[PDB]
């Protein structure tokens, strides 16, 4: 599914502190900045280069 | 920073803070690394080290040979003027 089955995604460290807790469309927005489009349905990407 | 009396900025973040974790530890890395493949002394290239000629000069060899031979015709005798 295209994000509709997810509330949010995030990367979290040992203190419960989220560095990027985002709703699916906003998460996808960050990816659009990286590959100029979206990955296929249900595929989520995170850049930590 | 500005502090305004009577609403003063708390004098600290106080003791009510929520310690969220004890994950503070970076476990030291211990490792042994070996890069040991047999090395062979040589690499192949198309060309290394050459300073190729952009133009050469003209170059040559040499020869001569023959003898001294001749057919001749002479001017006639003339009356001598003076002396």
């Amino acid at each position: 599914n295209a994000g509709t089955d997810i509330n949010y995604l995030s990367q979290r460290t040992a203190n419960f502190s989220d560095t990027r807790k985002l709703d699916p469309k906003t998460w996808a927005a960050q990816t659009r900045r990286r590959i100029a489009t979206d990955f296929p349905k249900g595929v989520y990407y995170c850049d930590n280069r | 920073a500005l502090i305004n009396p009577q609403f003063p900025y708390a004098g600290p973040v106080p003791i009510p803070g929520p310690a969220p974790t004890e994950t503070m530890p970076l476990l030291n890395y211990r490792v042994e690394g070996r890069i040991a493949g047999i090395q062979q002394a040589r690499q192949f290239m198309p060309f290394l080290q050459g300073p190729h000629r952009a133009v050469a000069e003209q170059t040559y060899h040499a020869i001569g040979t023959g003898i001294q031979m001749g057919q001749t015709f002479n001017q006639p005798l003339i009356n001598t003027q003076e002396g």
